């Protein structure tokens, strides 16, 4: 009944997420974040980053059915960016242009959800957020 | 902040 409009809402924001979520993948500048970190180069990303995150592993959230609002998803493209801030030193060269792509991924996920979204759309989506988080 | 990506 209502349950059953509910997840139409839901799959229809998942598709979307789908989406956004493929541009910022094949954008070339984003493909250091398309990958978990490894540890192999980097040898101490868990001792320094507590919650690890990349592109990917969001893909299989949305497919996980744990992304409720776009803003959720949002809250995963910030730790993305955040992560790379708090990881790379900003002096070197190389360090930098993560940094700046860091920002950028960041900055052009949350244009696009500001900019191809419906803010009646929204509503509706944290309306059912609250409730599923409920009863 | 970490040792760096490249080294």
């Amino acid at each position: 009944p209502l349950e059953d409009q509910e997840e139409n809402t839901l799959r229809e924001l998942r598709l979307f997420l789908r989406d956004v979520t493929k541009r910022l993948a094949t954008d070339k500048r984003f493909n250091i974040f398309s990958k978990p970190v490894d540890i192999e180069e980097v040898s101490d990303y868990l001792e320094v980053i507590k919650e690890p995150m990349d592109l990917s592993t969001v893909i299989t959230k949305i497919d996980k059915h744990n992304y409720l609002t776009a803003k959720d998803f949002l809250k995963d493209i910030d730790l993305i960016c955040s992560n790379a801030l708090e990881y790379n030193p900003d002096k070197d060269p190389g360090d930098k242009i993560i940094r700046h792509r860091a920002c950028t991924l960041k900055d052009t996920a949350h244009a696009i959800i500001a900019a191809e979204l419906d803010p009646e759309f929204n509503k509706l989506c944290e309306e059912i957020k609250e409730a599923r988080i409920k009863r | 902040c970490g040792r760096g990506k490249g080294g």
